[PDB]
């Protein structure tokens, strides 16, 4: 049904709740009974349509000239860190990180799981093969930018069904989770100056 | 006392639940003014302060006499509306 703001435009006039609510409601009562041709018209001159749109967007695969094989770049963002994952469909396994290997770049054993996650989930943990360039922040920062970028280009590589879970788990969604600016005569953002009573 | 017991405020618990017969009796004691009485018999209420009780009571009860009827009568009219929207 119309706004409020839209029956007062509609109108020309000023309105109140009770008024809207109450044509509204008499609105209802005519979908109530059986419904004539101009009967029809009439409601819709009171009806407006809206848009829902949920999908994650699926890019189409990229086959590279060189080998002739598939591959899929992503792009995650969080917290004063990007990272950017290149993930080629046939793997041995291996995954680089900014030239070096994933191991030796996250000693923290917790971002090695963080990464293992997206492909832990999708069971294809030795079957693809990634290249891998992160900057910005500090590490476990790091390792959940890896996150998000490898399991957004694990969505060339995965069915649709799959994209529906990897959205309930959260997997391709960012973190809008960041640092608090400082506000001036306090601490910390929210921590203050101790207050004092006396 | 000189009564012959047991035979008054008496109830005999039914299929053995305890509870539900010591509510029975609570009802009876409490319908007959009995509790109110025991309460009131604690202390000692003098006979202005008693008037004073007996005359708020029965306003009271007089007020709550006459809106409950009237709450009853305009019940019907609690019906949905015919008119709505007119
Ligand atoms: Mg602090
Ligand atoms: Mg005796
Ligand atoms: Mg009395």
């Amino acid at each position: 049904w119309l706004i409020k703001e839209e029956l007062e435009e509609m109108l020309v006039e000023k309105l109140s709740d009770q008024d809207y609510a109450q044509f509204i409601r008499l609105l209802e009562r005519l979908s109530a009974l059986p419904c004539g041709a101009t009967e029809e018209d009439f409601v819709n001159r009171f009806r407006r349509s809206i848009p829902x749109x949920x999908x994650x967007x699926x890019x189409x695969x990229x086959x590279x000239x060189x080998x002739g094989m598939a591959f899929s770049r992503g792009e995650g963002k969080r917290k004063t860190a990007k990272a950017e994952v290149v993930v080629y469909g046939q793997g041995s396994g291996r995954i680089d990180v900014n030239g070096v290997d994933y191991l030796l770049y996250f000693p923290v054993t917790q971002d090695r799981e963080q990464l293992m996650f997206p492909l832990h989930f999708l069971d294809r943990l030795g079957k693809h093969d990634m290249t891998c360039a992160v900057s910005g922040g500090g590490r476990s920062a790091q390792a959940g930018a890896v996150r998000l970028a490898m399991a957004r280009a694990l969505c060339s590589f995965v069915t649709e069904d799959e994209v529906e879970w990897m959205r309930q788990a959260g997997l391709l969604t960012a973190d809008p989770r960041v640092r608090e600016r400082k506000k001036p005569g306090q601490e910390g953002a929210r921590r203050k100056f101790t207050w004092k009573k006396r | 006392a000189n009564h012959l017991k047991f035979i008054a405020r008496t109830v005999m618990v039914q299929e053995g639940n305890v509870e539900g017969a010591y509510r029975t009796l609570n009802r009876i004691l409490t319908m007959d003014g009995l509790i109110e009485d025991i309460k009131r018999r604690r202390y000692y209420e003098k006979p202005c302060r008693r008037r004073q009780r007996e005359s708020y009571e029965t306003c009271r009860r007089i007020y709550n006499m006459e809106m409950a009827r009237k709450i009853n009568f305009l019940m019907r009219k609690n019906r949905a509306d015919p008119w709505q929207g007119c």
